[PDB]
């Protein structure tokens, strides 16, 4: 993901591997729900898709 | 200075029978109509009602010899049927910047016998497709629409 | 006149002028669906349909 | 009625009568400064003490009738104590809030335009754009920059004449009424501030705050504009830069470049003349840049360019001691020098004569994109420290210093023939020829200069001959400096003697600005330059010729009209139309002229056809040996830069269009002037009872073209006055009486 | 010379030069008499 602070003019990037621990406040509601639902399936940065 | 004043200001102590070109632009309209001119104007052949807040030309005078009328920058939205009877010899009309929004609005001009130019710039009717062709078919006598005749050849000077 | 190309279908059957409805002949200059969001969403959907 | 009683009682006692009778109105401001009291040391403590007690603030004895002594809770808003000695009653600060809450309302439409110089700041910040903060080590040079955007480029003295004419119309002085400089701003402000009740003194202060420029010598680190320096506290810091952009409006610095172009042309055509001084002075007092007389502009602007410098010097004005070379102005801080023209041989064994500057001197080499300090002895570049933006500017400064290093190494390192000519094809200064010879490439010269080690003192990156950084090896005497090099805060204005060949020497004998280092470019000015001599018109090209011809015809419209209606033959052969006839095609000057002449005759025969615009448009074609032909022209050709432009007999065209709904005429885009399709008075003596009681400067509006009336001019004295006949200016007529005797 | 678009503004009997072709200029004179089929 790419986070943009429009009051500080900052553009940072969050790699997918950090989705297993990053606090779920930056994201919007739909992305927050997606991350919450997928977190149990995260192993070694991937996501089981049996 | 509304029309009635400037008319006299432009009368210049010269009788209405001896005016051949009157210029009255930016002055005013009573509410939305021309007021101040009278039928005694008989020698007039160039009247310029530019920028005068004008909602219609209902009460226009009767000018047999008028040939160059221009109502640009006003807000006429129709009622052009009057110009036909009241200006039989008009041959240069300039309806640019007005609020015309349909070819039907230009139907009354079809019955002017001697018409040679019709400037129609910045009018919502000019955004149509086949605009110029439709106008040239509704007003067959026309020979210059917006400045160009039929093949986008500029009208020759000295008109 | 106000040109309305869709009105052409009033005369010619749609399947005859069906090519009219295909916007691009080429890969558009934009990326439609990709990235982490559209992959996590696909994973969640796949698991939801088999929950 | 009360003031006259006050004056009477003041004069009653025979001790203030001396002060009130022997002190001329001139000696009033020096009497106004005999104040009493001790002012107040430590005012903050006094304020903190005053606000503790009640009734701190004094107000005039009017609150009594418009502010109740007690609010709706029983708190004494104001008292009756008459602070010290005065009618001002003491008042508690509760009265201020009572007025602000239960007070007489009003309409404030004159505030956003009287205080334009603040609401401009508000509306400029409200639209500003912000960028990311960059924490790079900031370098802050110490530039002297303008700190008053929209200053209207007036001085500190003509602004007073504007104020006295907008806020105090009945106290205007002789120097204004008996003049012909109305200005444009004084007609806009007079209209805007037509009913303001704010505070005449405050209106004056705000106007003089808005209509003046100031400079501060601030630590700037970019921008340098007039608007970027008010927000300096927000844009730059000791370790941060907050990228920012004011979002208001800018000034167009076009008058200055137009002045530069006019000065260049005038100096060329005056030095190519027999008596340069007369040509220069007459042109300055006669030529006008965009309507304004060039003398006013020269006495108004601070522009510092060579040609303008010579123009000012020839007019006896102080000019900066700094001399400009290669685009950088070199302020001497110490030392002495002598030109001492000597002989040398170039790299190609070519003889050359250059002013060997003998003497050790130190200069600050301030420039647009670089700064430096250069100390050198005779043929000895002792030290040169440089700073700026990017290595291109550093290289430019280094090469400029190297050229003006007096070292013969550059002379012997030349590659080619040092025979350089300018746009005018003239013999330029050999040192200047070297300057342009090396301005492109100096690699071989860098190799000849060599490189020496540096000890890394305090942090000072060295520059290699390849214009690259190096912490150990650097060119000879060239030490690129980090942390910036500060400019200077003074110019040291002085009066410099001018030789007869446009070489501005000085009382010490060192040339500052030679006339040959002025033809940098000959572009097209944005404004219009008008000359009063028919010869000058054919200088800037066909555009200037046409504009000047039409503007001259406009200038003298009444004379042209009377002569055209009475003695057309004399008018049709004047000199001013000979330059214009240079443009008209040779094979059609006659056929055109006749057509105009005949047509002009048609206007004299039948009345009512006298069209001012048509006559002014077609008149210049009349001057010719007219022929006869039945051809009825529709448009008359003109040759402009090899292109055939056309002037329409009946209508408008790019070469000539007189805009209706206004009196302004335009020629090829260039503004011509105003065509009509207080001031100007003359003093005659003191009070003369034969003309009745005195008037006020307002009532003088009701006078004929020659009627005499006595008015109360300025602050006091009454002088008999009369309107003027004939222009009565200080143009060539004054010069003729003075230059004729100079034979 | 006058571009071929500008010569339409010449009056009867007027004569002027026009760029009538590839890097070429010629002198043209407007006919007073106007002929048409």
């Amino acid at each position: 993901y790419m986070f943009e602070s429009k009051s500080m003019k900052l553009r940072t990037q969050i790699p997918a591997e950090m989705l297993a621990n990053i606090d779920l406040k930056y994201f919007n509601e739909l992305t927050k729900k997606k991350i919450e639902k997928i977190r149990p399936l995260l192993i070694d940065g991937t996501a089981s898709l049996s | 200075m509304d029309m009635k004043r400037r008319i006299h200001l432009e009368l210049r102590n010269r009788t209405p029978a001896a005016v051949r070109e009157l210029v009255l632009d930016n002055c005013k309209s009573n509410d939305g109509k021309i007021e101040g001119l009278t039928a005694e104007f008989v020698n007039l052949e160039f009247l310029s009602l530019i920028n005068v807040g004008l909602i219609s030309v209902s009460n226009l005078p009767k000018l047999p010899k008028l040939k160059k009328l221009e109502l640009s920058e006003n807000r006429i939205f129709g009622g052009l049927d009057m110009l036909a009877e009241k200006l039989p010899n008009l041959t240069h009309l300039n309806l640019s910047g007005n609020k015309l929004k349909d070819i039907s609005t230009l139907e009354p001009l079809k019955k002017l016998e001697c018409l040679k130019s019709l400037d129609l710039f910045n009018c919502e009717v000019t955004n149509l497709n086949d605009y110029r062709e439709s106008v040239f078919k509704l007003l067959p006598q026309l020979t210059y629409l917006d400045g160009y005749d039929r093949e986008d050849q500029e009208a020759p000077d000295s008109d | 006149m106000d040109v309305n190309p869709t009105l052409l279908f009033l005369k010619v059957p749609v399947q005859n002028a069906i090519s009219t409805t295909f916007p691009y002949t080429g890969d558009p200059p934009y990326s439609h669906g990709t990235g982490t969001g559209y992959t996590m969403d696909t994973v969640n959907r796949t698991h939801q349909y088999s929950e | 009625m009360e003031r006259i009683k006050e004056l009477r009682d003041l004069m009653s006692q025979s001790r203030t009568r001396e002060i009130l009778t022997k002190t001329t109105v001139d000696h009033m401001a020096i009497i106004k400064k005999y104040t009493s009291g001790r002012q107040e040391k430590n005012p903050a403590l006094r304020m903190k003490w005053m606000m503790a007690m009640k009734y701190p603030i004094t107000a005039d004895k009017r609150i009594i009738e418009m502010i109740p002594e007690r609010n709706e809770q029983g708190q004494t808003l104001w008292s009756k104590t008459n602070d010290a000695g005065s009618d001002r009653v003491m008042v508690s600060p509760l009265a201020v809030t009572w007025w602000n809450r239960n007070g007489p309302t009003t309409s404030t439409v004159h505030y956003p335009k009287v205080y334009k110089t603040y609401f401009e700041k508000v509306e400029r910040l409200k639209h500003g754009t912000f960028g990311p903060v960059h924490f790079r080590n900031q370098v802050k040079i110490r530039r002297r920059v303008d700190t008053n955007p929209g200053h209207a480029d007036l001085s500190a003295k003509e602004a007073q004449d504007v104020i006295m004419e907008v806020v105090f119309p009945n106290e205007v002085g002789a120097r204004i009424l008996t003049s012909e400089s109305q200005l444009t701003i004084t007609k806009e402000k007079k209209e805007e501030l037509q009913d303001c009740k704010i505070a005449p003194l405050m209106v004056a202060y705000m106007l003089e705050r808005e209509l003046v420029r100031k400079t501060r010598f601030l630590p700037v680190a970019g921008g340098t504009s007039s608007v970027y320096i008010e927000v300096l506290h927000l844009t730059q810091g000791t370790c941060w830069e907050q990228m920012y952009t004011p979002g208001g409006e800018v000034r167009n610095d076009d008058v200055d470049q137009s002045l530069i172009i006019a000065a260049r042309n005038i100096v060329r055509r005056a030095t190519v003349s027999a008596d340069p001084l007369a040509s220069l002075l007459e042109m300055c007092h006669s030529t006008q840049i965009g309507g304004i007389r060039m003398v006013d502009i020269l006495r108004q602007n601070p522009t510092e360019e060579q040609a303008v410098d010579i123009c000012k010097a020839a007019m006896g004005l102080r000019i900066s001691s700094s001399f400009s070379f290669g685009g950088f102005t070199f302020k001497r801080t110490s030392g002495s020098s002598v030109t001492k023209e000597e002989e040398v041989l170039t790299g190609n064994l070519q003889t050359l004569k250059i002013r060997v500057h003998e003497g050790y001197e130190e200069f600050t080499m301030v420039g647009q994109r670089a700064t430096a300090i250069l100390r050198k002895a005779t043929r000895r570049l002792i030290q040169l420290i440089v700073s700026g933006r990017n290595e291109q500017s550093i290289a430019e400064a280094i090469i400029v210093a190297m050229v003006f290093s007096q070292e013969d190494c550059m002379i012997k390192a030349v590659r080619g023939d040092l025979n350089f000519v300018n746009r005018a094809n003239q013999r330029l200064n050999p040192m200047h020829q070297l300057l342009r010879h090396f301005q492109k490439d100096a690699k071989v010269l860098f190799q000849n200069w060599g490189t020496e080690p540096i000890d890394n003192v305090m942090g000072m990156i060295g520059i290699l001959p390849d214009m690259t950084p190096s912490t150990e090896m650097s060119l000879r005497g060239v030490r690129v400096s980090k942390m910036g090099v500060d400019e200077y805060s003074s110019t040291e204005r002085v009066v410099v003697s001018i030789d007869r060949f446009l070489r501005v020497r000085d009382q010490r004998g060192n040339v500052l600005l030679s006339p040959e280092e002025v033809s940098e470019t000959q572009g097209t000015e944005k404004l219009t330059i008008t000359y009063s001599s028919s010869m000058m018109w054919e200088i800037n090209g066909p555009e200037s010729v046409l504009v000047n011809t039409y503007q001259w015809i406009i200038r003298n419209w009444e004379t042209v009209k009377i002569q055209w209606s009475q003695d057309p033959t004399m008018l049709y052969n004047k000199m001013e139309f000979e330059p214009f006839q240079s443009l008209v095609p040779k094979a059609a000057r006659g056929q055109y002229s006749g057509f105009v002449r005949t047509l002009f005759q048609q206007m004299r025969d039948v009345l009512g056809t006298f069209d001012t615009v048509q006559i002014i448009k077609l008149l210049p074609f009349a001057a010719a040996p007219p022929k006869q032909s039945r051809m009825q022209f529709s448009s008359l050709t003109v040759n402009v830069r090899g292109s055939g432009m056309r002037i329409l007999i009946r209508g408008n065209s790019p070469v000539f269009n007189y805009n209706k709904a206004t009196k302004r005429l335009t020629v090829l885009g260039k503004d011509a002037g105003a065509l009509t399709e207080l001031r100007g008075f003359l003093i005659l003596g003191k009070e003369d009872k034969r003309y009745g009681p005195a008037l006020s400067i307002n009532e003088l509006s009701n006078l004929a073209k020659g009627e005499k009336a006595n008015v109360l001019i300025g602050q006091g004295d009454v002088v008999l006055v009369m309107k003027r006949k004939r222009d009565s200016s200080i143009l060539t007529d004054s010069q003729t009486a003075t230059k004729r005797i100079r034979m």
